[PDB]
C-alpha cells in the first residue's frame, strides 16, 4: 500500500478522448507452504 | 507405470485407506489450515464444523 | 520617524447591523479559550430523549462502541425543564466548580475534569462579517485552558485507557487462504493462448 | 481482477505460518521433527 496506484493516461486524438488506465493493489492473501510437483499435483509441504 | 496411473492408484488406495498415522497428521494439518482460512473470513458457521471434525479426529496417545 | 503611508483620507460610509446580547460581561471583557478533549463533547442542541434512544448505534468493534458510549455519556447537553409554576426554564447537566485553592473544574454529572490555565497575551476574539468582508472584535482571550481528568480512578480515564489499550491489540491485515492448484498455472495457460492467437494473427496479417 | 500470484516468500520454521506451529508433541515425531528443535531459520534449497 505504500504505492497503491499505477496510472496510465492517454489523450486520444486519432475526437479528444482522455482515457486513464489505473490499477489498484488490494488485500494480501497468504497460504501455508505448498509443493507443486512436475506432474502437476500440489500438496502440503 | 505412468505418473497418472500412479496418481490414480494412490487415490484409489486412499479411498480404501482406513487410517494411517502419516495421513492422519496430514489431514489434521490440512484441517487446521482450512480452519484458519475460515477464521480469517469471519465464517462462524464453517469454523464450528471444522472444530468438531478436529476434535473427533484428534485425541491421540 | 516612519511617515504614515496613507494620507488620501478616503472614507467608507458603511453601517453594520448589530443585535442585542442576551447577556453582558461585568467588570472585564475577558473570556477563556478551552480546547475540547476527545472524551468530552458539546451538544448545543436541546436534549431530545426519544431520538437519542432511537438513534443509539451498536457496532461489532468493542473499542469504537465503548468510545462512543463514553463520549455520549460525557457529552455536555441541555434541555427545557417545565417549572412547577407552569413556566419553561433552560436546564443543563454541566456546571463549573471552583475549589478553595482557586482552581476551576468542569463538571458533567459525577465526572470532574480539572482546568489548567496558561496566560496568553495579545489574543482576542472577533466576530466575522462575511457579507461585508470585515472582522469585528468581541473580547479578549486572556487565558488558554486545558481539561484534564481528575484522577486515575475516574471512570472516564479508565474507559479511555481500556479503549486505547485494546485498540492497539487488534492488528492482522493479511488474510489466509488455501491453494488447491499450482499458482503458476494461470500464467502458463494464458501465455499458451496468447502465443496461439499471436500465430493466428500473424497468419491473418500475412494473408491480409 | 482477482488474486494474482506475485511470488513465494520463504517461511521461518516454527513461526505463525509454519506447518509445525500446530501438531502437538506426538505428531512432531511422525513428521521426523525433533521436539528440541527451536525453529527460527529458513530452509532454502
Amino acid at each position: 500500500w505504500e504505492e497503491p496506484r499505477l496510472i496510465l493516461d492517454q489523450p486520444a486524438q486519432h475526437d479528444n478522448i482522455n482515457k486513464r488506465y489505473e490499477i489498484r493493489f488490494g488485500k494480501i492473501y497468504l497460504s501455508r507452504p505448498t509443493m507443486t510437483e512436475a506432474d502437476g499435483t500440489t500438496h502440503a509441504m | 507405470l505412468s505418473n497418472d496411473e500412479v496418481n490414480s492408484i494412490v487415490k484409489m488406495k486412499q479411498s480404501l485407506s482406513s487410517n494411517t498415522g502419516f495421513n492422519t497428521v496430514l489431514k489434521k494439518a490440512q484441517l487446521q489450515e482450512e480452519l484458519e482460512e475460515a477464521r480469517d473470513a469471519h465464517d462462524h458457521e464453517r469454523v464450528a464444523r471444522i472444530e468438531a471434525e478436529l476434535k473427533s479426529i484428534g485425541a491421540e496417545s | 520617524h516612519t511617515k504614515s503611508v496613507y494620507d488620501n483620507g478616503e472614507t467608507l460610509d458603511i453601517s453594520l447591523p448589530i443585535h442585542p446580547k442576551s447577556h453582558i460581561p461585568q467588570g472585564k471583557q475577558d473570556r477563556w479559550v478551552v480546547k475540547l478533549p476527545d472524551f468530552l463533547d458539546i451538544n448545543a442542541e436541546p436534549f431530545d430523549p426519544r431520538p437519542f434512544e432511537m438513534n443509539v448505534k451498536t457496532h461489532e468493534d468493542k473499542n469504537q462502541e465503548l468510545l462512543d458510549k463514553l463520549i455520549a455519556v460525557n457529552t455536555v447537553r441541555w434541555r427545557y425543564a417545565k417549572s412547577e409554576t407552569g413556566g419553561i426554564f433552560k436546564e443543563t447537566n454541566s456546571q463549573i466548580i471552583q475549589w478553595e485553592d482557586g482552581t476551576y473544574s468542569l463538571r458533567v454529572g459525577s465526572e470532574i475534569f480539572d482546568m489548567f490555565t496558561t496566560n496568553t497575551d495579545d489574543n482576542y476574539l472577533v466576530s466575522e462579517h462575511n457579507e461585508e468582508g470585515i472582522l469585528m472584535t468581541e473580547s479578549t482571550l486572556s487565558k488558554s485552558v486545558k481539561l484534564v481528568p481528575a484522577s486515575f480512578q475516574s471512570t472516564t480515564h479508565q474507559k479511555l485507557a481500556k479503549a486505547l489499550s485494546a485498540k492497539q491489540k487488534k492488528e492482522s491485515y493479511a488474510r489466509s487462504v488455501v491453494t488447491k492448484e499450482d499458482p503458476e498455472e494461470r500464467q502458463r495457460r494464458l501465455e499458451s493462448q496468447e502465443n496461439e492467437r499471436y500465430r493466428l494473427e500473424r497468419r491473418r496479417k500475412q494473408a491480409e | 481482477g482477482n488474486k494474482v500470484h506475485i511470488g513465494k516468500v520463504p517461511i521461518m520454521l516454527r513461526s505463525k505460518f509454519c506447518s509445525l506451529r500446530t501438531l502437538d508433541e506426538v505428531d512432531l515425531y511422525k513428521m521426523k521433527e525433533c521436539p528440541y528443535d527451536m525453529g527460527g531459520y529458513f530452509v532454502i534449497n
